């Protein structure tokens, strides 16, 4: 199993590595324009600063996801012991009312 | 007249107890609801970002002229020089290192279809071996798979 | 030994169509982009083609979305009952025990 | 995040369509292994698993295989033994009965 999750490894390197080698040979086409030239970075700062804010926001939100995912596992574990208790209290009630 | 006793004091308990997790989950669900009112925030927040970047853009990234199009060509050579040893990689050579690395992926595959029909076998041997453990352990308890 | 030697060729031409099938199911989500190549050929303004796919996209995810809740919301309500059947197993088994 | 940052200049849709080749390229090449030239992305899965299933039998068939030729190393005495000692408690019986 170790030696087949190597092999699955390496493959999945090797097909990386072939479709970066494809990647190369349809972008010839694109290279044989490259003395070409364009303006570039007028309106870069307010673009990046907002970039970051955005990062910020995306990692906020990461931060956000997992407090949420770990409330829900607490919660539900809460629930279950509450829903055990439930039960247990409902049968010994029942089992006094039958004594 | 003391069981039916026993089982009150105990119910009483058990309502002490349904008392402590009800507050418990009582500040859980709040604590969830209020989470995912803030994560849904969180995304509506990065939504909004992403918008108000594509809106801010519209007049600057329009006018490509298609002559910053050929960098991402020079960007994928880079990224394949450092993903494939071959420091020496250029547009023109790199068919012959396609075919090479195609050749070594199909090799790969031939290697790891090898292994997966041995490794196929051994797996359904090792769960019927752990099968006949089970049923033993389950009729007289833990043993060795020597005794078994 | 003839009909084993047969077997073990067969298992390498399940293997083989297996595997080929396999990878189609990894680029599953590669023959959604079918869009993305119609968009690459535009070689223009494509601007409203994106925000077309992005809705189209987005109506999907809200659909989910509503989709996950309501069948989280049933699994929480199962995984109640079923607790509260592990209690009552657990009362009336103590109750056995003592009578 | 390409609508946000159109600065990316269709390069992710250079490699969306280049993957989309290499999904039809994948596809055919599977309708030849598969001798399957009726096949679709959607229906796919129907003959995926009743290939898993072919595979399934050919793995759990060969394992039996494998235990049977692993015991077939027992010399000819062994069985000349075994089969005497069943036909001089029962009777004359055939050795696939015995």
């Amino acid at each position: 199993q170790q030696d087949y999750e190597t092999a699955k490894h390496s493959q999945h390197q090797a097909k990386q590595q072939a479709f970066a080698l494809v990647e190369i040979v349809q972008r010839r086409v694109h290279f044989s324009y490259s003395d070409s030239a364009g303006m570039l970075s007028e309106n870069a700062d307010l673009n990046d600063k907002l970039r970051q804010r955005l990062e910020h926001a995306e990692s906020d939100r990461s931060r956000a996801r997992e407090q949420l995912r770990q409330q829900q596992a607490q919660y539900s574990q809460f629930n279950q012991v509450l829903a055990s208790l439930k039960s247990s209290y409902e049968t010994k009630q029942d089992m006094l009312k039958e004594l | 007249q003391e069981k039916i006793d026993r089982y009150q004091v105990d119910l009483e308990e058990l309502s002490y107890r349904l008392e402590e997790q009800t507050d418990v989950v009582e500040e859980a669900g709040e604590l969830q609801a209020e989470y995912e009112a803030r994560t849904e925030a969180t995304e509506q927040e990065v939504d909004e970002l992403k918008s108000q970047l594509a809106d801010y853009q519209q007049a600057l990234d329009v006018q490509q002229t298609r002559a910053i199009q050929y960098q991402q060509a020079l960007q994928a050579l880079e990224r394949a020089r450092e993903l494939c040893r071959l420091p020496d990689l250029s547009v023109d050579n790199a068919e012959e290192w396609l075919e090479t690395f195609q050749a070594k992926e199909q090799q790969a595959t031939e290697a790891l279809l090898a292994l997966e029909q041995k490794l196929s076998v051994a797996d359904a041997a090792h769960n019927q071996f752990e099968q006949a453990y089970q049923l033993v352990k389950n009729i007289v308890g833990e043993t060795s798979r020597s005794e078994a």
